[PDB]
């Protein structure tokens, strides 16, 4: 759904801090619990970001930042440390 | 499944099989379970040899740079999964092997197969595997945090029936694999998802017939699921288009020539 | 596979009926007729090494065109001769097998069934495994009951090849 | 198919040895329990069809939703094709008896048994019940000590109870 | 998410009260100016692709550092990233128009979307302006009398309006 | 997660030495009080279903703002999450009594409990309310005299009561 | 998969009557037999390494056309599969002794394991050969008089025994 | 970091329900256990010093090329002697650690997890720490159930380096 993918600049990665993850008849769909609701923080790359900023509103989580990166690694993400 | 029919169909383990879910501040021994179940679903409980199990991926989640979906992402998109899946296999057989090791689950239909084929004809591979990944089954089914699973057994949400039998015709069994000699394996779906039908299952303990003084002199009967025409020589009425023949080993190569001879094309041989 | 038990069991089950007192009486003779066999059996294991060298040899002085002539059905080369000896030792097992079991199914199992294609297209005579039954014949020094029991499953042998 | 001889010759001709002395000890413990085998097979054999009405009356006792209308062994046909299940169970076992080994019974009469009783809508776990009281039955006539020479014979009673096991498994 | 009803429902349910006359009043009014509503999304909808090239034809005519080597829209693969923007914005808002909120629009094209074009470098002033030329543009073709029946529309020209507004007021 | 072995394994391994005599010996009184923490586990547990739902009933008896249209626990969805809570929360405390150590409430439960809390808009106050009620009620149920075994088993109780105060200072 | 108490309880639901007291008796006198049993385990997992290994090099000596360059063993890769199968079989067959059921070995490690064998060109007999040199190394082991206290122990030798004989037999 | 305990709770949780008697019964067993794993810990924390010893000479006893050949990965110096001292009372520690904890958990995360990089790039033979762990599986000297467990993280650590 983008023409970012099959691209070099589009493994720039970013992190997405996103809010208020809740169940929800948008959320009755999963077949997991979700455990966190505070600040979840996901890595995503460029070519992937219009498929988890999709993801991330569909299930009714309302993002608060995004970080640039400037690398293809997710390495500055240090969030589950 | 319960007991009674999952002892017949040997689909007991996956039954009792338990998601994992890499809960935050996990300790070191369930990163390196959830790492090991990714390696044996998503790699089709493949031997994965020291050599090639991705170090960097398994320290970005030991890091928790990484959730599971990554994981699992970054382990389809690298060498391993393009050598053992991709490059020595068919579109049908590849799309049904992303189906079973990332969705946990047999194809539907044959548009699904048009548009996983389409995918990857405009986007490549890396776009074709993300298809699945960053997928809403996906995202249900497993999210971010649980290891991948074989949901084809258990009722889905919005599955198909077909799905269910399908399943037993991609999932082998609890000790078998999707490596074939020289890593090239045909797919046992194209007749049907083109065709939108369903075959009879007969996996492990259901594959079986009874035996009585009919099986010759070796104990065992064998199982042809035999598509039918009409003979040219018109001798014999035929009743059905699909038919099933229990046929002895001392006549196995008889009723092969005979199917042969009248044109009919030979689907499926097991044990029985 | 045939054994007497098998073919009480075959018979009687093509039949639809339980065992009578004839397959009692086959199991109490394969019973009486089966010590002799498992001590004939023995015996050849025993003197198994001996018996499939001195058979190979024999076959080599009654067929001297075998060691000398070039050819891959020869054994003029150490492969022919490891073949030939793994034959040997093959039709001894199959004997000492037959000498278990009580019967010719082990030889009608895994070597009389086909021999004769196996003979036709490798080029390999019969008249060689005769003359090592023979031999085996010659030398198994079995004596009274299990004597009749191996004679029997080596005549068998020959005269399949014969 | 096999017998207690012939799986050993098998499994040995699988790894292309000869019998070592330990198996054909082991054989020869088998022909010297021989007479005692031949003898168990020939009172299961004798005592075949009170085995199977005894049985077949018990477990209609202890289970009365097969017979009611309705019922699995209801109409004379599914009841007649119930004693004559019982009766090639039996017939089996005493093959496996006779054979010492368990390829006739598995390989001949277990095999798909499971499949044809499910399709048939057959209740396996009645069918187990029905095996596992013509096990008790079978195994208090073998090991019944009037009009026979006596001697130990729990060898070849524990025999017939694992080829009845495996007859009621196969079916459970 | 919401629409112009559900709104009204999720207010009424944090209250815990029935919806009052006045209400289900301003409710049937919107029901009664639905048809209205249907029209402008069936007319934003017709002519979305032409509204988009034609607000980017005008947005890089106005604003040329944009399509320059090195402006954010230069390059087909971000070029074609802006003009997938305009069209996914353009739907966004024919998303609220249809619903008859704007809960759609914030909680799905908005949200985020400040910090994603800070985050990827896009200027945020030049996409408000592409949302104020696709505002022009829509408002003209809603308001077009021909080929239509007549009537009065200026409370969902305002709504549409209100809703372009809201899109570009999230970006710059 | 960390049980009362792994914790001063752990402890030793940052130190790098062996265990000393007095920590094997805190370690076999831990195991002497070990079937005492059993029966307190096995007890809550039993009860579990019942300490949550009085807890509850309490909790909205005298905080009847959280149930009101509108509250926090309004909505049989946000009752269940209610609910839900109260469960994982007792459990995770009869997980921590079940190691001996709060690793397993403090890692998997109570890690990021409470700014999930505040993102939700969930009254952590009411939170540490029901966490306490469920305290008093457990260990009511684990001091009952009648059915078990006479001791002494204040140490098992606070420190049950340690793990509650854990649960409830998280959420406040 | 069964223990050795859950197979007596899947059989008993399926027929729906309660466990007999014969069926009581035979499971309290595998909990008598379950020390040996835990001893027998124990062994073989402590002496798993040198099983494989003293059974791999004895295999090869047996059969040198499998690491003989174009045999299945041949290739680090492939050998190395291999080993992982040989100690996966042993590992299973510990597993189907510690439960005392072979349930584990029928729906996990013998699942498909003949089918996967003839699609990879595993030559299965060889595989049926390393079980049994795996079986008469592990007999050894947990039949070892040396560091334990006397007993009879035949009855969990032979279950293990079976257990090695329905891995061999089924990939031959 | 696997014990009864932590397994029984993650267990439990992976299941998402309540401590059934499942998980009471781990605890029994390791309850039961326990003591004896303690007295365990406690004999080999006193003899550790003289089994470090024992362990080393007999490493260098079966493996005498690692008191004279020159390298950085062999005890030709004092160095590498002090090395394989400390290596043999790290797997004792552990190993004591196991002991306390119950389960192989400490030889998991401390030693086991990483080990063949370790033996791979510093270039140590496993068979070495193979012959120390054997040398304290023969000296240890406990009876009953301390020495059960003692045999468990012993072969346990044997296995995984073998
Ligand atoms: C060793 C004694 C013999 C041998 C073995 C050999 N095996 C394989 C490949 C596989 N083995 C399995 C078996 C299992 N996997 C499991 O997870 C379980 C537990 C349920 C079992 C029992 C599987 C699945 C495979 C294939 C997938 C994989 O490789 O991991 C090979 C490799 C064949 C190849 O060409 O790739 C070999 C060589 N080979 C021998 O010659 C011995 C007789
Ligand atoms: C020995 C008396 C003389 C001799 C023998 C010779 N034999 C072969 C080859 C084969 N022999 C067999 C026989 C069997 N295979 C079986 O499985 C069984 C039952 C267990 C039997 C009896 C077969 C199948 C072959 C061919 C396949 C193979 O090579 O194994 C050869 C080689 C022939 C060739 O062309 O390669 C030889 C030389 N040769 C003599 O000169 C002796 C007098
Ligand atoms: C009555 C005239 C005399 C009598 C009868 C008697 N019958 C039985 C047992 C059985 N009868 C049947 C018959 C049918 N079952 C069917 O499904 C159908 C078709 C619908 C028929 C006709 C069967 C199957 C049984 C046995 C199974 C069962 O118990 O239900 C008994 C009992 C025999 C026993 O050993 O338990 C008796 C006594 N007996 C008399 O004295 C009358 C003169
Ligand atoms: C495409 C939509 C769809 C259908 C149609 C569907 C059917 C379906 N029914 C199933 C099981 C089942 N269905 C039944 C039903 C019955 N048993 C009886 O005796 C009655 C006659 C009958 C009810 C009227 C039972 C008992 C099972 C469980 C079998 C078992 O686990 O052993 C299963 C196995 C997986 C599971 O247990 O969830 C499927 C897939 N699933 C689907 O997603
Ligand atoms: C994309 C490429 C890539 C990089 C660069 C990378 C780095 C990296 N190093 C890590 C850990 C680590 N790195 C070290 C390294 C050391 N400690 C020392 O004292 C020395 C100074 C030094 C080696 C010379 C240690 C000890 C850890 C483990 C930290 C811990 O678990 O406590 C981790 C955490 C996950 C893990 O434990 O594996 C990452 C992600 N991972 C990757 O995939
Ligand atoms: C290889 C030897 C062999 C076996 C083992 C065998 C089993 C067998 N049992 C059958 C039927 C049957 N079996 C039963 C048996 C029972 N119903 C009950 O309720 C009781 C639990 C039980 C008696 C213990 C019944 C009632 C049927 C008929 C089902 C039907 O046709 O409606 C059928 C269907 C074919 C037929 O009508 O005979 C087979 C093949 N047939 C063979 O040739
Ligand atoms: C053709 C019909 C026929 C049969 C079947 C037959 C069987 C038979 N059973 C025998 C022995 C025997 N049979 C038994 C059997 C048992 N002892 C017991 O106390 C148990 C109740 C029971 C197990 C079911 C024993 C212990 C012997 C003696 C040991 C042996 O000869 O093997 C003997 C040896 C001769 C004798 O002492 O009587 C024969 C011939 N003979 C015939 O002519
Ligand atoms: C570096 C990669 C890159 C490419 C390839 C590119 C192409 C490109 N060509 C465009 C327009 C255009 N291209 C043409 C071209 C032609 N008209 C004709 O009659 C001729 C036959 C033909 C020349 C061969 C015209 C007329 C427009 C203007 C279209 C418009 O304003 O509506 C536009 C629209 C935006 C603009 O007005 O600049 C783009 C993005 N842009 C890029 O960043
Ligand atoms: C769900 C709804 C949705 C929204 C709202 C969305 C916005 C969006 N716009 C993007 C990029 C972009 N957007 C633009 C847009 C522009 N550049 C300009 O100069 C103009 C002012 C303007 C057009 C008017 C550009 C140039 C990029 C690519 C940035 C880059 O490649 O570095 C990206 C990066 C990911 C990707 O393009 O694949 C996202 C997610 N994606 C979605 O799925
Ligand atoms: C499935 C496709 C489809 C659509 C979309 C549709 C819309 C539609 N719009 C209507 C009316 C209307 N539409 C308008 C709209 C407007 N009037 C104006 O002068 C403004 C330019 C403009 C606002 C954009 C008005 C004023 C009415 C009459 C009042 C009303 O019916 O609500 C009507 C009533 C029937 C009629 O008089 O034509 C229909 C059915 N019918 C269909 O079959
Ligand atoms: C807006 C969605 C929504 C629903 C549906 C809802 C139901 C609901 N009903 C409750 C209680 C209750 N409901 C009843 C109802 C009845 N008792 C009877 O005898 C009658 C036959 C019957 C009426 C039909 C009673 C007695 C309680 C109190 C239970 C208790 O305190 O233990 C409670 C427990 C909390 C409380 O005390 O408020 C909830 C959550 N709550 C919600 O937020
Ligand atoms: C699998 C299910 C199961 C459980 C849970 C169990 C627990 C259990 N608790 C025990 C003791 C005990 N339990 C308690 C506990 C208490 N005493 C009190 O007065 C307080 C109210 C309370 C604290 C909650 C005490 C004091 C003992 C005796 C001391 C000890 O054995 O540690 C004993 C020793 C045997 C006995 O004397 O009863 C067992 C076996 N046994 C089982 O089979
Ligand atoms: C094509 C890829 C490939 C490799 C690399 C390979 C290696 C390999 N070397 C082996 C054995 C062996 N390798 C050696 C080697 C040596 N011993 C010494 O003292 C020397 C210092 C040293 C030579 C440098 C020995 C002694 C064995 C036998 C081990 C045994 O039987 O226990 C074995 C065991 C199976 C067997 O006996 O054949 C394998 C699989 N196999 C392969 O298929
Ligand atoms: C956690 C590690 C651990 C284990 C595994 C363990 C096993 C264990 N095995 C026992 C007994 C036993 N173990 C055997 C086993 C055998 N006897 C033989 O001569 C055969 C060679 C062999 C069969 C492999 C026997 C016969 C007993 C005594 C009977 C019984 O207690 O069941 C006992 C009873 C106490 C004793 O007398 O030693 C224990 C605790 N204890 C532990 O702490």
């Amino acid at each position: 759904a983008t023409s970012s993918r099959q691209s070099d600049a589009g493994n720039r990665l970013f992190v997405y801090e996103v809010i208020g993850l809740s169940q929800s008849t948008m959320t009755d769909g999963l077949d997991y619990p979700i455990r966190r609701s505070g600040s979840t923080f996901i890595t995503v790359p460029l070519k992937r970001m219009n498929q988890e900023m999709r993801r991330i509103t569909r299930m009714g989580g309302k993002i608060v930042s995004i970080k640039p990166l400037e690398g293809d690694s997710p390495l500055p993400h240090t969030e589950g440390i | 499944t319960s007991l009674v029919s999952a002892q017949r169909l040997g689909i007991v383990a996956v039954d009792e099989a338990i998601p994992l879910e890499l809960r935050s501040r996990s300790t070191e021994e369930e990163v390196d379970a959830v790492i090991l179940a990714v390696y044996r679903q998503v790699l089709g409980n493949d031997h994965l040899m020291s050599q090639e199990r991705l170090t960097s991926a398994e320290s970005l989640l030991r890091g928790r740079e990484i959730s599971v979906r990554d994981f699992v992402r970054a382990v389809a998109l690298s060498e391993v999964y393009r050598q053992k899946f991709f490059h020595s296999n068919p579109q049908n057989r590849f799309i049904e092997l992303n189906y079973k090791h990332l969705l946990g689950r047999a194809p539907y239909d044959q548009s699904e197969i048009a548009f996983h084929t389409d995918l990857y004809h405009q986007g490549g591979y890396e776009a074709e595997i993300n298809s699945y990944i960053d997928s809403v089954e996906y995202t249900e089914n497993f999210g971010d945090w649980v290891v991948p699973y074989f949901r084809g057994f258990a009722t889905q949400r919005n599955q198909k029936t077909v799905g269910f039998s399908r399943s037993f015709q991609v999932y082998r069994g609890y000790a078998t694999s999707d490596r074939s000699q020289g890593n090239g394996s045909r797919s046992r779906l194209t007749r049907e998802l083109a065709r939108n039908t369903a075959s009879p299952v007969y996996a492990g303990s259901t594959a079986e017939s009874l035996r009585g003084t009919s099986a010759g002199s070796r104990n065992q009967m064998y199982r042809l699921q035999v598509i039918q025409g009409a003979a040219p020589g018109r001798g014999t009425r035929v009743r059905r288009g699909k038919a099933e023949y229990l046929v002895s080993y001392d006549n196995l190569s008889a009723k092969l020539q005979q199917i042969n001879r009248q044109g009919d094309t030979v689907t499926m041989i097991s044990l029985a | 596979m045939k054994t007497p038990l098998t073919e009480a069991v075959s018979t009687a089950d093509s039949q639809g009926r339980f065992l009578s007192s004839t397959e009692l009486q086959i199991a109490f003779g394969r019973l009486r007729q089966a010590n002799a066999g498992l001590q004939a059996a023995k015996a050849l294991t025993d003197n198994a090494q001996s018996l499939v060298n001195g058979a190979a040899q024999a076959v080599y002085n009654k067929f001297p065109y075998t060691t000398q002539t070039q050819g891959n059905n020869f054994a003029a080369d150490q492969r022919g001769k490891d073949k030939c000896a793994r034959d040997i030792g093959y039709y001894l097992r199959i004997v000492t097998y037959c000498l278990v079991a009580g019967g010719t199914g082990p030889l009608d199992e895994y070597l009389i069934a086909g021999i004769d294609e196996i003979n036709r297209t490798f080029d390999l005579s019969p008249s060689w495994y005769v003359e090592a039954l023979k031999y085996i014949k010659a030398n198994h020094g079995l004596s009274g009951d299990a004597r009749d029991e191996a004679n029997s499953y080596l005549d068998y042998a020959i005269n399949a090849l014969s | 198919m096999f017998d207690v001889f012939t799986r050993v010759v098998s499994q040995a001709d699988a790894r292309g040895e000869y019998l070592s002395g330990s198996q054909l000890d082991a054989l020869s413990a088998t022909v010297a329990e021989g007479n005692k085998r031949i003898d168990s097979v020939n009172r299961i054999t004798g005592n075949a069809s009170a085995i199977v009405s005894n049985a077949a009356r018990a477990l209609f006792a202890e289970q009365p939703q097969l017979i009611q209308p309705g019922g699995n062994a209801y109409t004379s046909r599914r009841m007649a094709a119930c004693l004559r299940d019982m009766e090639i169970i039996l017939r089996y076992v005493t093959y496996a008896t006779f054979t010492g080994d368990a390829s006739v019974l598995e390989d001949r009469c277990l095999n798909g048994l499971r499949e044809t009783y499910v399709a048939l809508g057959v209740p396996g776990a009645s069918v187990a019940a029905g095996v596992q009281k013509m096990k008790e039955a079978a195994l208090d006539i073998v090991n019944d000590p009037n009009g026979i020479t006596r001697g130990d014979c729990s060898a070849i009673v524990a025999e017939i109870a694992g080829y009845f096991d495996r007859a009621a498994a196969a079916v459970a």
